[PDB]
This record gives C-alpha cells, structure tokens and sequence, in this order.
C-alpha cells in the first residue's frame, strides 16, 4: 500500500532504463513476497 | 494537402527553384505560400498523449466503473474522488464531476 | 516473456540448434567485465559504466519532429510556416550567442525542426549541450540550431537541422532520387544518430 | 509519530539519492576521481548511506533540493 501512496504523490522516480511503469511493477512484486518467518507460524501448529 | 479550385482534387506537390508549386490533374497550377510548407511530420508517444484521453478524462467522473479515493474536492468539496493513471509513467489524474481536474487541466 | 528477453516455450533452444542469426535473437545478452580491478570493487564505479552504455537514439529524445521546406538567412526575411513562426524569437538569440556558428551559404530549402522530449531528457539525464554535439561531429553537412535549455515547464526545447546543398551533393548522379527523397533519408540518419 | 516522522525522512533522502545515483545535477552522468564527482560535490561513500556521515548527507541535499523538486514536478506532467 505505501508504495502505491508513493505513486500518488509522485516520489517513485525510476532509474536509467526503466520507465515508471516497469519500476512499480517491480517493487510490487518485490514487496509481495512471503518472509522466512512464514514457517513460524505453521511449524508452531504441527508435531514434526 | 491542397485541393483544387477547379475540380476539388488532391493536387501534386513538386519543387521547382525553391517553390512549391501544385499541379493539377486539369492543368491547374498553383503555388502554396505559407501553410503548405510541411513536407511530413512525425509524433512520437502517442499512445500516451493528452489528446488521447481527453474525451475517457472527461468521462472518467461519471464511469462507474473507475476507482476513487478517499479526497476531498476542492471545489465542490466532495469528499471523494475519481483517481486514474494513464501512460506508460504513470501519471495520477484525480477529477470529479463538477469539473475539476488535477494538473490544472 | 517481454521483447529483448523471450526466454518462453522453446525459442532458446530454437536460436541454438536452427544456428539463427544474430539479428534473430529474442535473448541475446553479453557480460562485460571491466577493465580495472579496483573499479569492479566498487558498484557506484560499475553502475556508472554500466549507464555510460545505453544505446539512446536520437529518435527517442524526440516527442515530434516537422519537415520544412525552408532556407534560413540572417537578414533576408524569408518565408517560415505559420504554426511555428514564432521560432524566431529564440533564432537571434542564437546568433548573438555563438558568434562563430554563422549559417552556410548553401543552406537548401530544408528544414527540420524537432520538439525535444523533456521528460525523456530528465530520466536519461542527456543535457542539451552533449545532443548538438553528438549531432555536429556525426553530420557535418547540416547546419543545427537550438532554443536555450529551460528549466521552466510549459516551453519547450526546439532543435533546428537545416540540410546544406552538399546533402545532395553526396550522390545526386543517381537521379532516381528527388529532393524530397534525400531529405526523408536524412531525417532518418539524423534520428537514429 | 516518531516512527512515521523518520520513515518520511529517510524515504525522502533514499527517493533523492537513488535519483541523483549516476544521474548528474550538472548535466549527464557522474565523473568520479578521488572518490568525488568534479561536476558536482557528491561523494562516493554518501549515496548508499545517510547515517554515518549525516552532515555531508545534509549538505549536499541543500546544494539540489529545488532542483530536484522542479524535474520531480516536470517528469509527472503531460
Ligand atoms: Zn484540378
Ligand atoms: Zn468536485
Ligand atoms: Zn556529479
């Protein structure tokens, strides 16, 4: 969300040969992926 | 181009001694003074031009189907908004039905 | 998936084994190692190398371009196209401003004018002055003039190209070749510069 | 309050060194010797961190603010 209020305000400036569009893509896709603390929470609900 | 007085055809354009000088299919002949001094011309980006999406931003309040935002508009203090982004930089429009327009358009 | 890198359902593999061309590659790249190995240590060093080779067009610098079948002399007032006759405020003030730019003798009845992509310009971070200089050492047989870089939005930066008489001068034996020809095959050397 | 007062602040300072990295406020792209650009006084050691050096990290972001601020505006424009 708080890369899209970025884009609101205009404050993504892309960097040399990448256009705004492909430098929000990739922040998205960057900010959307799972951590490694993903397995705390499923480790604690099972008996290995 | 320029159409001909006689017989409202596309007249063809040659170079003769520094002139642009149209001729005619019926003989006619006339030489251009100022407005046809346009051999070709080129515009780039215009999947992304303002011209483009002057009639879809004018529309855009009243499509149901846009996405709004929790703003206050400054002239009828609506305090809703309809946000686009249009091109390939991503520019934020926000407008409103009364007329108001973000970048002062 | 995306030009310059399909890399989808068999291509690769296709471009390999069908001994395809360079100029039919979809996922061509290449790694540069550079030279000095202290700058490799450090990336500011590489990433300003790395945006000193981009290949950036003319063409790409421009939002539009006009071809005009028009010669320029300093004092005679010669005829100028109606929508952009106001060029000529910023036309004195280039002669005032570089008094060894004088315009040729043979300059011939065209012109193009190109109305720069400031945006582009920004992004890139491509001054005015390195274009005109980059244009000048490539095309010696135009004669170029240029608006003033502004900082102000709302005017534009106009570059002026006017073609000299030795543009046709080249190769005019062929005569399959109007003057109108020569001039759109310049326009396009001009802007893939 | 704190928390989003210094997000604000750093974001800032990430948004205008990531700008100005190999871009160039005088023009081009950086020219770097002695570990410091001719064209302009940006140091090499500056664009990656903000916290060791904070005043130099002051100064030179004073040097370029409107600057940047007028391309800021022109580039979300048209
Ligand atoms: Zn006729
Ligand atoms: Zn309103
Ligand atoms: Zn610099």
């Amino acid at each position: 969300e708080e890369i899209n209020n970025r884009l609101l305000h205009g404050d993504i400036m892309p960097p040399i040969g990448l256009t705004t569009h492909d430098f929000y893509e990739k922040l998205q896709l960057n900010a959307l992926k799972f951590p490694d603390r993903i397995l705390k929470p499923i480790m604690n609900s099972i008996n290995p | 181009m320029k159409i001909c007085k006689a017989c409202s055809s596309c007249m063809v354009r040659t170079y003769v001694d520094g002139n642009i000088i149209f001729r005619c299919s019926c003989g006619e002949s006339v030489q251009g003074d100022s407005q046809n001094l346009l051999v070709s011309s080129k515009v780039y980006h215009t999947g992304e031009m303002e011209d483009k999406y002057k009639i879809f931003i004018k529309n855009a309040p009243f499509d149901p189907t846009n996405c709004q935002i929790k703003k206050d508009c400054p002239n009828c203090h609506l305090d809703y908004l309809t946000q686009i982004c249009i091109g390939s930089q991503k520019i934020i429009i926000l407008v409103c039905r009364c007329g108001y327009m973000s970048n002062r358009g | 998936v995306a030009g310059g890198t399909n890399k989808s359902g068999i291509v690769r593999p296709q471009e390999i084994f069908s001994a395809k061309p360079v100029e039919a590659e979809q996922s061509s790249e290449m790694l540069l190692r550079l030279k000095n190995p202290e700058v490799e240590t450090n990336k500011t060093y590489a990433q300003e190398i790395a945006n000193s080779i981009e290949l950036i067009t003319f063409e790409r610098l421009i939002l539009q371009w006009h071809l005009l079948y028009e010669t320029y002399s300093s004092t005679k007032k010669n005829v100028m196209y109606p929508d952009f006759a106001s060029d000529v405020e910023w036309m004195t003030d280039f002669l005032e401003n570089h008094p060894l730019l004088q315009p040729p003798e043979d300059i011939a009845n065209w012109c193009i004018r190109l109305e720069l992509n400031k945006t582009t310009m920004i992004l890139k971070s491509i001054s005015l002055e390195s274009i005109i200089n980059s244009l000048r050492a490539k095309h010696p047989n135009t004669y170029i003039m240029h608006s003033v870089e502004n900082t102000a939005s709302g005017i534009p930066i106009i570059i002026r190209i006017y073609l000299r008489e030795s543009a046709f001068r080249r190769s005019t034996n062929t005569r399959m070749a109007t003057d109108e020809k020569i001039a759109v095959n310049v326009v396009d050397k001009l802007l893939n510069s | 309050k704190k928390v989003q007062t210094a997000l604000k602040a750093s974001l800032e300072f990430n948004t205008f060194y990531a700008f100005y990295e190999s871009r160039c406020p005088k023009g081009g792209l950086h020219d770097f010797q002695d570990k410091k650009c001719v064209k302009c006084g940006l140091f090499t050691y500056i664009i990656y961190d903000h916290l060791s050096q904070p005043e130099l990290v002051h100064d030179y972001y004073n040097n370029y603010k409107d600057q940047y601020d007028k391309e800021k505006m022109s580039i979300r424009s048209i």
